[PDB]
C-alpha cells in the first residue's frame, strides 16, 4: 500500500540517502541488520511503504545505490547501517564522470544505466502499489546530474503515471565547488523542469548559515548538513506512514503546490531548531513552530522569499497539536504577511498533520515553499553559463563527448524561458 | 602504403553523434540509428574496402550479424585489413563488440580522422559490395 | 581498482621517483622489501603471498641512476623489468632521445607498460615525471607521450615536469630541448603540472630555515604535491577529486594545459609549535605568491581556475568561508569569462610525513593547482632564449648530427609564438 | 515400480553422473557405503527407481559406468561415494577413441559395447517395470559421442517402448574445447535426432555465466558447474520419487513438451541460485522462484530465448506452496510475455509440484523450455562442419577407421533440416 | 596400464632422455638405483621387489655418450640391455646411419622393442628423440621408424626433434641429413614436435637471466614440456588429453603433421617473487613469439591448430576466460577452414622442479603445441640450402660412397618441394 522507490545517484545523492535511510530506520524501530526492535504496532502497520520483508523478520530498504566511481558506496557499506542494504541494489561503475555531465548522460552513464534500469524495474514490479519514485543528487557534478537526469528520463519513460520527486543539492552563490557546475546544472534543470513533478531546491550556503547562526554549530560537518536535509525529508512522507488527523500524500501535496507545471521547484523549511543549551529556555507551542518556519534565515534554498512572492506554501505538522490552533496560526501568517502571496490565489496555505512526531521532540513542522523568488537562482545560473558559453570555455569536454552546441543552446532556452514565466506571476495581480 | 593519425583533446575538430551517424549512413547507404550498431563490424569492414580496394576479404563479412561470434568475425576480417594496410592502431575488440556507446564512439571518432586521412574521393557503389 | 601507472624516465623522474615510491610504502605501510605486518591497490599489485610491487615503470638512458635503485634499500620492491636502462644517455641532446638513443627502447617500455596495463581493471591513467631540460626527459618523453596516445587513445595522461628556472640553468641547450619538448607533447598530454627548482630552493630557505636545500628535499617537497593528488584516490573523503576531473575543471582550452601546483603549509617543528594552522590560515598561505612553486608572479596574471586539495582535520564550511575571504582580495583576479573559479577537494586523512624529513607533522595540509595567465611570461622568456642561440645557430648542428631537420626547429618555435598569442588572447575581457 | 536405469559415458558423463549419484544418495538419505541412515518413510518408499536393494540393507545404483579410458573410472572409484557402485558395473577400456567419433562409434567402442549391452540387459531384467534410460554425456569427444550414440541405438532397438532421455554437454560458441568438435556433435545429433525421446541441452559457457553472474563465484570449478546440472537433473525425477500434488513423471513431461517428434531438444534451467552472503536479503516466495526461471541469463544453454519463442515449458516445483499463486504466476508469464510463446499452442506452460522440497531449501524449481532459438546452435555447428567439411580438414582420421563422406554428408543434411523445421514453426501464425 | 615406451637415439636423443628420466624419477620418487620408500607405471616396468625399471631404449652407434650413463649416478636406474652401443658412429652421414652402421644394430634395437612391449598391456605408443643433423639421429631413425611402421602398424609414433637452426649449426653438412631424414620418415611419422637450439638459447638468456646456457640448461627445458605432453597420463585431471588426441587435432592433413612447442612459464627464483602468474597471464607469455622454441614468426603465418595443456592450480573458467581475449588478439589469426583452433588440456598437478635447476618452482605452468603455416619457411631455408650445395655435389660422394645413390637425392628433393607447395596451398582462404 503505497510502496516508494528510493534512488541515490553520486558521492552526495549516497550521502545524504544513507543518513536518509538511518533516520527512516530509527523512526520504524528497524536496527543495522533489518530486524525490528520497536515498541508500537504503529511502527511497523505501514513500513512497506520504504521497506521490503525479506525472510526470518528482516526488513530491507526499497533502494537503489547508483555511482561511476565505487569509493563511495565502499564507505557507504563500511557505514554503520551499510549491512541493511541489498548487496545486488548497490550498482557502480570503474571509470566515473570526471565532473562531466555528458559523461554522465552520455557515455559514462549510458554503459551503467541499463543495469540501474533492470534493478529498478524489479523493485516497481515487488510493489503492490508504487506511488513512485524519490531521486537524491547535486545537480553540479557529472553523475548524480548527467546519469541521474538519464535516469529520470527512462524512469518517466516506462512509469508516466507515479510521481517523480528529486532533492536535489543546487550550487551556491557565493563560491563554486566546480569550474563547470553553471554546464552541469543548466543542463541538468532541463530535463527536470520536463521529467520531474517536485523538485526540492537544497542549498549548503543555506545550510551552513543554518547551522552556524540558528543551530550554534561552530564548525558544521557534511554529516550535520545531510542530518537537516533527511529531517526534511523524512517530514513530507511522515502522513503517508503514520496516521493523522488531516493526512497528506506526495500527490496531494503537488497538486496544492504545483498550479502550473513547470513551476515546481521548491524551498524546503523545517522547525524548531535550536541549540543544546538553548532548548531548555523555550516551549514548542505551535505558533513558535509557525513563526520558525515563516523566515528567510530558516530556508534551505540561498534566496530571499522576501524578494519575491509565494505562489503556495504546504506546511506538515507532526505531533499532537490543536487543529484550531494551527489553522489560526495559518490564517495569521497570511493576513500579517499579505504582500509576500500572490492575490489571485486566495487560501494558498496548504495544512498536514500527522499525530506521529519525530524521536527526540513532542512536535517538529516540514515548510514546502513555492517562491517567485527562486527565479534568482536560476537567473544566476543563466547568467554564469552565458559568460562562458559566449567564449566557448571548457566546450571541449563536453562536445568531445558527442554533445553539440545546439543542445546547450536549447538548454539555456528553456531555462531562460522558465525565470521569463516565474516573471510573469511575480508581477500579476 | 596508409598515413596513420592520433585522437586525444582538440577543440573544433569533433563531431556531434547525429553528424557522425549521418557521414556513416550517407558513405555507406545504410540506416543506422544508434552509433552502437557498428559494433557489428560489418561498416568497419565496408569502410576499408573503400578506402583500399582489394585489403578485406568482403565475401566473408557478415552483413546480418546477430551474435556475439558473428562481430567478432568481422573484426577479425577488419584485423586483418590493418595489418595488410600497416595501420598500427590497436582495435578494442572485447569492447566494441559488447556494443556499448563509448568504446565504439571514441573507435568511429579516430576512424573517422583515418578515412579522412586516406580518402581519394573515389566514387562507388556500395549496394554492389554489399550483395 | 582505480589503478595508477607510474613512469618515471630520466635523473629527475627516477629521482623524484625515488621520494615518490618512498613517501607511499610509509603512508600504506610497505616495508621496503614489498612487505606488510586495501588502499595501496591503486599503487601496488600484489603477488603471491605477503608482497606488493609498485605499479611503476623507471626509464633512464644510461644505467648509473637506475643502479643506485638496484643496489639500494628498496632493490626488493621493484621486479627487475620495471627498471629500464640503456648505454648511453641522451647527452642534453632532444634528438637522441627522441630518435637515435630512444627508438632502441622504446618498444621495450612500452612493452612493459603494456604488461602492467593488462593487469589493471580499472586503469584511470598515466603520472609521467620528467624534465624539460634533458635529451632524455625531453626527447623521450615525447617519443612515448606519442605511442601512448596511440596505444591507449583518451586515457588520461599527466606530466609531472622540472621547468628551468629563469638565471638558474644546469645546461646551455636547455631552451632547445624546452622548446622542441614542449612543442612535440603539446597534443599528446591533458594537462602538465609545471614546477621549478629555484621557487622549490627559496621555499626550503625562506619557510624551513634550510641554509643548503640538496635535490632530495625538492624531491621530498614534490613528494608531498603528487601524494596530495592522488589521496583522494587512495583513500576515503568527505568530498573527493579523481585525475580525470583536473583535466574537466583546470584546461578551458586544448593547448592551454599547464596549470601550478602550491603546498601549504611548508614549515619546521621548532617553527610549528608556535602556530594554529587553521583552513583560512594554510589558504591564504597558498594564495600568496611567495610560496607558489614557479618563479612567476600571478599579481601581474589571472587566475583562469584554481583547484584546491585539502588533506586532514578539515571542515567543509570552514573551506567555504576561507575561500570567500580570498575571493574577496584585490591580489586574486580571475579571467571574465569564468564566474566559477574554485574547485575544492577535500580528504580525511592528515599528510604523512617521512622520517628524518624537513616537513614538521600537521593536522591539515592543501595544495593548490591553479591556472594563469602569468605562466605567458615564462613562455616569452623561453623564446627569447631561443631566438637568440638560433639567430648564431648555436649548437644547432648536433641536433642535425642526430638527424633532426633544420626546419622542425623553426616549425617548433612557430608554433610556440602561436602558443603565446593564445595566452594573450584568452587574457582580454570579453566585449559587451 | 518405475525403475530408472543410469548410463554414463567418457569423462564428462562420468564426472557429471558421480555428482548426481551424490545428490540422490543424500536426498534419499543414502550413505557413501550404501546404508540407509535417512529419518522418514517417504525416503525409501520410490527408493528402488534409482537403487536395487543388495543384501543386508545396502542400496546400490541403478548405475552403468563406460569409458574407452580407465582413469577417470579409477578416480570414480577413489572419489567419496566411489564403493558404492557395483564393481561390476564399471566397464572400461584400455585405448581411448582419441577424440574420434568414428573410435568412438565403430571401432574401439564398437570391442566394448557388447560387454556394456549385457550389463544393460541384466539391469532390465532385474527391474520390475523399467520407465527407461538416462544418459549423461558430451557430444563434442570421442567416447561420450561415438561409444554413446552407439549405445542409445542399441537400446532403443531392444526396447522401443521404453524412454530414452539423455543429458548432453554441448559445445560452446565462443570458444572450441577440441579443433574437431563440430564433427563430433553433428554426427552425435545425428543419432540423437532419431533415437532419443528428450535431450537436454547444457553448455558450458551458460554455466559460467551462471556461476560467475548469479553464484557470485569468483572461480567456478568443474565441480560446481556438475552440481548445477545435477539439481535440474533430480528436479525432473522429483515427482516420480516422491508424493506431490499435481504429480509429473517422464512420459507426461515428454508429451507436454515435444509436439512433433523431431524437436525434443530443451534448454533447462532451475531456481533458485543466490549467493552466500545475499540469500539473507530475500525471501523465496513462489513468484520470485518463476521470475528467476523466466529468463535467458538464467538458462544452461548459450541461446537467448528472446531470439526464438517457446514451444512449450514445463515448469515442476519442489517444497510446500500455494497451487493457485503459481497457476497465477504461470498465466502472468504468459500474458505479460505473450510475444515469446507461439500462437497456435494456447496455454503451453505445463505444472507439476512435488512437496518435498531438495535439502537445505524450503523451496525451488525446475525449468524445461522447448524453444526454437536452440536453432541458432545447431546452425552454428553446421556452419562449424561444412567450413572444415568442404576442405576435407582432418577427415582422413575419420575415413581411416571406416568411416566415408557419404554418412558424413547425410548427418549433415539431417542437421540442416532440423534447422529448417525449427524456422518453419518459429514463423508459423 | 597406458605404457609409452620411450627411445633415445644418438648423443641428442640420449642426452635429452638423461635429463627427462632424471625428472620423471623425481616426479615419482623413484631413487636413481630404481627404489621407492602406482601412476610411475606408464614410465616404468616393476620387478620382483623394491624396484622400478624405465620402458626405454638408449641407443648410439658410438659407446661414449652410453658410457657415461653405464658408469654414471643412473647406472642401476636401467637394466643393461636396455643401453645399446656399437662401435663406429654414423660420421654425419645419412647413409652410414641408415644402411652400412645402421643396418647391424637395428635387428637388435627391434627385439628389445619387442621384449619391452610384450611386457605391457595397454601400450599408447612411442616417444622417439632424437635430432635432423647427425648421421645416427637422421639415418637410424629413419630406418627404425620403417620396421616400427611394419611391425607395429597403427600404433602411434611420435617424435621429438632438435631441429636445425637458421644461423646456428654444427655440421655443414646438417641441410642433406636433414631433407633425406624429413623425406624417409614422412610418411612413418603421426606427429613431429620440432624444437630449436637458438631460441631455447635466446630464452635461457632473455627470461632466465643466464649469461651462458649449456646443452644440460636445454635438455631440462624439453624435458619440462615433455612431462606437460605425458603428464595427463601419468596423473588425475579435470579434463585429459591423450597420446592418440593430439594427432586427431593437431595435424589437419597427413603430410603436415609438424607442430611446434612453446612452455611458461620459464623463469629464475628471483624474478618470480615479483610476479603473480594467472592462466591469462602464461597464457599470453606463451602466446608471443619472443618465448617460442623455433625461430620463426608466427605473426608471419597462420594458426591450424592450437592445443594448450595446463598443469597445476588451474580453472577451467579461468582458462576460457584467458583463450576468448587471445581469440580477439590481432596477432593471432587462424586459417578460413578451421572456426575450431583450441584443444584445452588441464591436470591438477604442479610441474616438478629438478633439484639445483634453472627454473623456479610455479604453481600453474602451460604447454602448448601449434601447427602454423610459418613453419612454411624453415623448410624454403632448408631447401635454399640444399640447393646451394647440391648445385657444386658438394659432399656428396661420402654418400654415395656408403651406399646410396645420386637420384635418391633428387627425390628427396623433389619430396620437398612437394611439401613446401602443400603447405602453400594450406595457406590460402577458401573461394565463396
Ligand atoms: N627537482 C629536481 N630537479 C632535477 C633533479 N635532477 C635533475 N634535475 C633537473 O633536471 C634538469 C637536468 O635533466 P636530467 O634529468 O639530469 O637529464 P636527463 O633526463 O637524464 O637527460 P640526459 O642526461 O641528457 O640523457 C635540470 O634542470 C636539473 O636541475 C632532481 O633530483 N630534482
Ligand atoms: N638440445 C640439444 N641439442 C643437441 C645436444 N647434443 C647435440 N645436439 C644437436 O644435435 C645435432 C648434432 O647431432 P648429434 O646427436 O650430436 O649426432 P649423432 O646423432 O650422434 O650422429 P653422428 O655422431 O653423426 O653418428 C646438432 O644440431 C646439435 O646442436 C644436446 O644435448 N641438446
Ligand atoms: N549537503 C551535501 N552536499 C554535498 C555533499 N557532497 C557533495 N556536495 C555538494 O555537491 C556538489 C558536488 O557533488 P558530487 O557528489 O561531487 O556530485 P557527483 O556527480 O557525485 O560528482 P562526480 O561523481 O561527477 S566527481 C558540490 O557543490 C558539493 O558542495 C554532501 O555529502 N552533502
Ligand atoms: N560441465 C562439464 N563439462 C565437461 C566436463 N568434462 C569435460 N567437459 C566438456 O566436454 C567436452 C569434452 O568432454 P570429454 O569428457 O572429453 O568427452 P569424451 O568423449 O569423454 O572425451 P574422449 O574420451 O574422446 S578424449 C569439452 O567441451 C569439455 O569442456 C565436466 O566434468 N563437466
Ligand atoms: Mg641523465
Ligand atoms: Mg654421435
Amino acid at each position: 500500500m503505497r510502496e516508494i522507490v528510493h534512488i541515490q545517484a553520486g558521492q552526495c545523492g549516497n550521502q545524504i540517502g544513507a543518513k536518509f535511510w538511518e533516520v527512516i530506520s530509527d523512526e520504524h524501530g528497524i536496527d543495522p541488520t533489518g530486524s525490528y526492535h520497536g515498541d508500537s504496532d504503529l511502527q511497523l502497520e505501514r513500513i512497506n511503504v520504504y521497506y521490503n520483508e525479506a525472510a526470518g523478520n528482516k526488513y530491507v530498504p526499497r533502494a537503489i545505490l547508483v555511482d561511476l566511481e565505487p569509493g563511495t558506496m565502499d564507505s557507504v557499506r563500511s557505514g554503520p547501517f551499510g549491512q541493511i542494504f541489498r548487496p545486488d541494489n548497490f550498482v557502480f561503475g570503474q571509470s566515473g564522470a570526471g565532473n562531466n555531465w555528458a559523461k554522465g548522460h552520455y557515455t559514462e552513464g549510458a554503459e551503467l544505466v541499463d543495469s540501474v534500469l533492470d534493478v529498478v524495474r524489479k523493485e516497481s514490479e515487488s510493489c503492490d502499489c508504487l506511488q513512485g519514485f524519490q531521486l537524491t543528487h547535486s545537480l553540479g557534478g557529472g553523475t548524480g546530474s548527467g546519469m541521474g537526469t538519464l535516469l529520470i528520463s527512462k524512469i518517466r519513460e516506462e512509469y508516466p503515471d507515479r510521481i517523480m520527486n528529486t532533492f536535489s543539492v543546487v550550487p551556491s552563490p557565493k563560491v563554486s565547488d566546480t569550474v563547470v557546475e553553471p554546464y552541469n546544472a543548466t543542463l541538468s534543470v532541463h530535463q527536470l523542469v520536463e521529467n520531474t513533478d517536485e523538485t526540492y531546491c537544497i542549498d549548503n550556503e543555506a545550510l551552513y548559515d543554518i547551522c552556524f547562526r540558528t543551530l550554534k554549530l561552530t564548525t558544521p560537518t557534511y554529516g550535520d548538513l545531510n542530518h537537516l536535509v533527511s529531517a526534511t525529508m523524512s517530514g513530507v512522507t511522515t502522513c503517508l506512514r503514520f496516521p493523522g488527523q488531516l493526512n497528506a500524500d506526495l500527490r496531494k501535496l503537488a497538486v496544492n503546490m504545483v498550479p502550473f507545471p513547470r513551476l515546481h521547484f521548491f524551498m524546503p523549511g523545517f522547525a524548531p531548531l535550536t541549540s543544546r543549551g538553548s532548548q531548555q529556555y523555550r516551549a514548542l507551542t505551535v505558533p513558535e513552530l509557525t513563526q520558525q518556519m515563516f523566515d528567510a534565515k530558516n530556508m534551505m534554498a540561498a534566496c530571499d522569499p522576501r524578494h519575491g512572492r509565494y505562489l503556495t506554501v504546504a506546511a506538515v505538522f507532526r505531533g499532537r497539536m490543536s487543529m484550531k490552533e494551527v489553522d489560526e496560526q495559518m490564517l495569521n501568517v497570511q493576513n500579517k504577511n499579505s504582500s509576500y502571496f500572490v492575490e489571485w490565489i486566495p487560501n494558498n496555505v496548504k495544512t498536514a498533520v500527522c499525530d506521529i512526531p519525530p524521536r527526540g521532540l513532542k512536535m517538529s513542522a516540514t515548510f514546502i515553499g513555492n517562491s517567485t523568488a527562486i527565479q534568482e537562482l536560476f537567473k544566476r545560473i543563466s547568467e554564469q553559463f552565458t559568460a562562458m558559453f559566449r567564449r566557448k570555455a571548457f566546450l571541449h569536454w563536453y562536445t568531445g563527448e558527442g554533445m553539440d552546441e545546439m543542445e546547450f543552446t536549447e538548454a539555456e532556452s528553456n531555462m531562460n524561458d522558465l525565470v521569463s514565466e516565474y516573471q510573469q506571476y511575480q508581477d500579476a495581480t | 602504403m596508409a598515413v596513420n593519425v592520433y585522437s586525444t583533446s582538440v577543440t573544433s575538430e569533433n563531431l556531434s553523434r547525429h553528424d557522425m551517424l549521418a557521414w556513416v549512413n550517407d558513405s555507406l547507404h545504410l540506416n543506422y540509428t544508434k552509433i552502437e550498431q557498428l559494433c557489428s563490424g560489418a561498416a568497419y569492414c565496408q569502410f576499408m574496402d573503400m578506402l583500399f580496394p582489394g585489403c578485406v576479404h568482403l565475401r566473408k563479412v557478415k552483413f546480418q550479424a546477430k551474435l556475439e561470434h558473428e562481430y567478432i568475425h568481422n573484426f577479425k576480417v577488419l584485423q586483418a585489413a590493418f595489418k595488410k594496410m600497416g595501420v598500427d592502431k590497436i582495435i578494442p575488440v572485447e569492447k566494441l563488440v559488447k556494443g556499448k556507446f563509448q568504446d565504439n564512439f571514441e573507435f568511429i571518432q579516430w576512424f573517422k580522422k583515418f578515412f579522412d586521412a586516406n580518402y581519394d574521393g573515389k566514387d562507388y557503389n556500395p549496394l554492389l559490395a554489399r550483395q | 581498482m582505480r589503478e595508477c601507472i607510474s613512469i618515471h624516465v630520466g635523473q629527475a623522474g627516477v629521482q623524484i621517483g625515488n621520494a615518490c615510491w618512498e613517501l607511499y610504502c610509509l603512508e600504506h605501510g610497505i616495508q621496503p622489501d614489498g612487505q606488510m605486518p586495501d588502499s595501496f591497490n591503486t599503487f601496488f599489485s600484489e603477488t603471491g603471498a605477503g608482497k606488493h610491487v609498485p605499479r611503476a615503470v623507471f626509464v633512464d638512458l644510461e644505467p648509473t641512476v637506475i643502479d643506485e635503485v638496484r643496489t639500494g634499500t628498496y632493490r626488493q620492491l621493484f621486479h627487475p623489468e620495471q627498471l629500464i636502462t640503456g648505454k648511453e644517455d641522451a647527452a642534453n641532446n632532444y634528438a637522441r632521445g627522441h630518435y637515435t638513443i630512444g627508438k632502441e627502447i622504446i618498444d621495450l617500455v612500452l612493452d612493459r607498460i603494456r604488461k602492467l596495463a593488462d593487469q589493471c581493471t580499472g586503469l584511470q591513467g598515466f603520472l609521467v615525471f620528467h624534465s624539460f631540460g634533458g635529451g632524455t626527459g625531453s626527447g623521450f618523453t615525447s617519443l612515448l607521450m606519442e605511442r601512448l596516445s596511440v596505444d591507449y587513445g583518451k586515457k588520461s595522461k599527466l606530466e609531472f615536469s622540472i621547468y628551468p628556472a629563469p638565471q638558474v640553468s644546469t645546461a646551455v641547450v636547455e631552451p632547445y630541448n624546452s622548446i622542441l619538448t614542449t612543442h612535440t607533447t603539446l597534443e599528446h598530454s591533458d594537462c602538465a603540472f609545471m614546477v621549478d627548482n629555484e621557487a622549490i630552493y627559496d621555499i626550503c630557505r625562506r619557510n624551513l630555515d634550510i641554509e643548503r636545500p640538496t635535490y632530495t628535499n625538492l624531491n621530498r617537497l614534490i613528494s608531498q604535491i603528487v601524494s596530495s593528488i592522488t589521496a583522494s584516490l587512495r583513500f576515503d573523503g568527505a568530498l573527493n577529486v579523481d585525475l580525470t576531473e583536473f583535466q574537466t575543471n583546470l584546461v578551458p582550452y586544448p593547448r592551454i594545459h599547464f596549470p601550478l601546483a602550491t603546498y601549504a603549509p611548508v614549515i619546521s617543528a621548532e617553527k610549528a609549535y608556535h602556530e594554529q594552522l587553521s583552513v583560512a590560515e594554510i589558504t591564504n598561505a597558498c594564495f600568496e605568491p611567495a610560496n607558489q612553486m614557479v618563479k612567476c608572479d600571478p599579481r601581474h596574471g589571472k587566475y583562469m581556475a584554481c583547484c584546491l586539495l585539502y588533506r586532514g582535520d578539515v571542515v567543509p564550511k570552514d573551506v567555504n568561508a576561507a575561500i570567500a575571504t580570498i575571493k574577496t582580495k584585490r591580489s586574486i583576479q580571475f579571467v571574465d569569462w569564468c564566474p566559477t573559479g574554485f574547485k575544492v577537494g577535500i580528504n580525511y586523512q592528515p599528510p604523512t610525513v617521512v622520517p628524518g624529513g624537513d616537513l614538521a607533522k600537521v593536522q591539515r595540509a592543501v595544495c593548490m593547482l591553479s591556472n594563469t595567465t602569468a605562466i605567458a611570461e615564462a613562455w616569452a622568456r623561453l623564446d627569447h632564449k631561443f631566438d637568440l642561440m638560433y639567430a648564431k645557430r648555436a649548437f644547432v648542428h648536433w641536433y642535425v648530427g642526430e638527424g633532426m631537420e633544420e626546419g622542425e626547429f623553426s616549425e617548433a618555435r612557430e608554433d610556440m609564438a602561436a602558443l603565446e598569442k593564445d595566452y594573450e588572447e584568452v587574457g582580454v575581457d570579453s566585449v559587451e
